[PDB]
RNA sequence: GCAGUCAAGCGUUCAUAGCGACAUUGCUUUUUGAUUCUUCGAUGUCGGCUCUUCCUAUCAUACCGAAGCAGAAUUCGGUAAGCGUUGGAUUGUUCACCCACUAAUAGGGAACGUGAGCUGGGUUUAGACCGUCGUGAGACAGGUUAGUUUUACCCUACUGAU
């Protein structure tokens, strides 16, 4: 019983867990530092 | 309301103040910024004061207070004490423990009635936390981080824990402190709430960093 | 406020000049050699950009 | 000495240097913490860099939770057996020296530390003072 | 300013003069010296060491 | 290896903000090649440790100028060599590669600095093993292992003392 403190809305899970999964695809990104081509 | 501030560049704001419904602790660190976050909202019948305990600008963590009373530990100096004595009101009894845990702010989460506390507290410093503050005391964890007065934010009108919290966790402590819950975070995560923050009965501070899905928790559950 | 006829007052001393091509001095605009000996009083000149 | 870290530290006899194993005193599963730099180090030839209580190093597990080891993480001291100097004139030294891991920022990476902590870290690194339930 | 006291032989401890000590227990020990220090770190105890305040007060 | 002039043309249309043709003049001895001029009745021959100084063709630092230089961040450029320019894995290694910190981890010289200063891992005697060659003794700049490193009390220099 959480909120998404970013957007706000996504109550999440008590599990261990941050932000909601839309929030961290969209504005979080771990793979940047390389050229796709 | 809550505002938002930081005290040199640091988001943690219950590092370094200790806020009660009758007086408030700051650390001597300039920022006339993060004064008047204080001073604004307030009126001059909460005395701030300007204080820095055993040598450390850790005083929100190193103390644990009341609106009747102050923990403070055996490492700060009678010149410290006497500051306090001599800018804190009557209504208040300080009291320089001596024990271990040092940091009396992390292993107690208090307020006008109830007082959550760490396990391995002494039975002799818990009586005292009784005497002095005038509270019932309760010493069992979290959600297994035994740091109560850092892992949870808490008033007598609302309380916050972090976001591991069971939801069997969360009836049981509402039920035993008799207030309301919720568990979120603050400044973007910081699961560290009790330190990343504080509040009174109407007012809050956070972090620049604390986003206003954080703020929108911390006014719903604190005002009422 | 702006003061459009102090901003071409300005531009009489920080972007009315020209440049030398070898030795990147600035210099006047109605320049025939650049000033400086290290340079070679060269005539090869170009003028300052200013937009863009 | 900023990152991350709040004020100016006082000097702090340097006691464990680069090849030094101290133990770890946080809930994240790593019992020991390799030392092989120092940030805000000096260069001299043939000085191996030192840390100090307070300071950040970077530093490898080499027992523990092996989702953890072979790799290189940031981590903070929080005590250490080499007697150092307050400027109230006493000397004091611990009995193991002992750090904690934590990200580049000054955040930890656990949510508890056992054992006591130095004064001279947890005015420097505020989420180590709230992690800390005894501070010296 | 305030004066202290050793933990092993009850001295008067003044500013600037001596070592601490903390235990992995937080328990903090002042040593006036190295004589006490090390007296320590051999587990001697003061009750049986003849100059100590503790063996002079229980000897009465 | 470095520099200068011509610069097709690439560089959102905008020959040098920048990168790059064809070439062309030309520099240093800090690179190979070439010579055989000095040493064949002793110039002790790799690298590393140590230590000092000098050069600038500046990695950082300081001050300036120009940029498809808003800020931030970068690039180029000018004086400038005052001060600094690392810890480590593997390797005998110079060279190299990688990890990490760092303001930076620039290039070079002094008989390819420096063995009566050290070391002796390597090369470069004799022992011995393998592979290939050879009928064979034996060869290999191929691999591996073991293998004595000397003297200063003189003159000068230098450091300090009369
Ligand atoms: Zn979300
Ligand atoms: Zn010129």
């Amino acid at each position: 019983t959480l909120l998404c403190c970013n957007c706000g809305t996504p109550i999440d899970g008590s599990t261990g867990l941050v932000m909601c999964y839309d929030c961290i695809k969209l504005t979080v990104d771990i793979t940047q530092g390389i050229p796709r081509e | 309301m809550a505002t938002r501030t930081q005290f040199e560049n640091s988001n943690e704001i219950g590092v370094f103040s200790k806020l009660t419904n009758t007086y408030c602790l700051v650390a001597v660190g300039g920022s006339e910024n993060f004064y008047s976050a204080f001073e604004a909202e307030l009126g001059d019948a909460i005395p701030i004061v300007h204080t820095t305990i055993a040598g450390t600008r850790i005083i929100g963590r190193m103390t644990a207070g009341n609106r009747r009373g102050l923990l403070v530990p055996t490492q700060t100096t009678d010149q410290e004490l006497q500051h306090l004595r001599n800018s804190l009101p009557d209504s208040v009894k300080i009291q320089r423990v001596e024990e271990r845990l040092s940091a009396l702010g992390n292993v107690i989460c208090c307020n006008d009635y109830v007082a959550l506390v760490h396990p391995d507290i002494d039975r002799e410093t818990e009586e005292l936390i009784s005497d002095v503050l005038g509270v019932e005391v309760f010493r069992q964890t979290i959600s297994g981080n035994i740091l109560v007065g850092s892992y949870c934010s808490l008033s007598n009108q609302g309380g916050l824990v972090h976001p591991q919290t069971s939801v069997q966790d969360q009836e049981e402590l509402s039920s035993l402190l008799q207030v309301p819950l919720v568990a979120g975070t603050v400044n973007r995560g910081s699961s560290v709430v009790g330190a990343g923050m504080v509040v009174n009965d109407y007012l809050a501070v956070t972090g620049l960093d604390t986003t206003a899905p954080e703020l929108s928790v911390i006014e719903s559950i604190f005002r009422l | 406020i702006i003061e459009p006829s102090l901003k071409a007052l300005a531009s009489k001393y920080n972007c009315d000049k020209s440049v030398c091509r070898k030795c990147y001095a600035r210099l006047p605009p109605r320049a025939t050699n650049c000033r400086k000996r290290k340079c070679g009083h060269t005539n090869q000149l170009r003028p300052k950009k200013k937009l863009k | 000495s900023g990152n991350g870290a709040q004020g100016t530290k006082f000097r702090i006899s340097l006691g464990l240097p680069v090849g030094a194993i101290m133990n770890c005193a946080d809930n994240s599963g790593a019992r020991n913490l390799y030392i092989i730099a120092v940030k805000g180090s000096g260069s001299r030839l043939n000085r191996l860099p030192a840390a100090s209580l307070g300071d950040m190093v970077m530093a490898t597990v080499k027992k523990g939770k092996p989702e953890l080891r072979k790799k290189v993480m940031p981590a903070i001291v929080v005590r250490q057996a080499k007697s150092w100097r307050r400027r109230d004139g006493v000397f004091l030294y611990f009995e193991d020296n002992a750090g904690v891991i934590a990200n580049p920022k000054g955040e930890m990476k656990g949510s508890a530390i056992t054992g006591p902590v130095g004064k001279e870290c947890a005015d420097l690194w505020p989420r180590v003072a709230s992690n800390s339930g005894v501070v010296v | 300013m305030k004066v202290e006291i050793d933990s092993f032989s009850g001295a008067k401890i003044y500013p600037g003069r001596g070592t601490l000590f903390v235990r992995g227990d937080s328990k903090i020990f002042r040593f006036q010296n190295s004589k006490s220090a090390s007296l320590f770190k051999q587990r001697k105890n003061p009750r049986r060491i003849a100059w100590t305040v503790l063996f002079r007060k229980h000897h009465k």
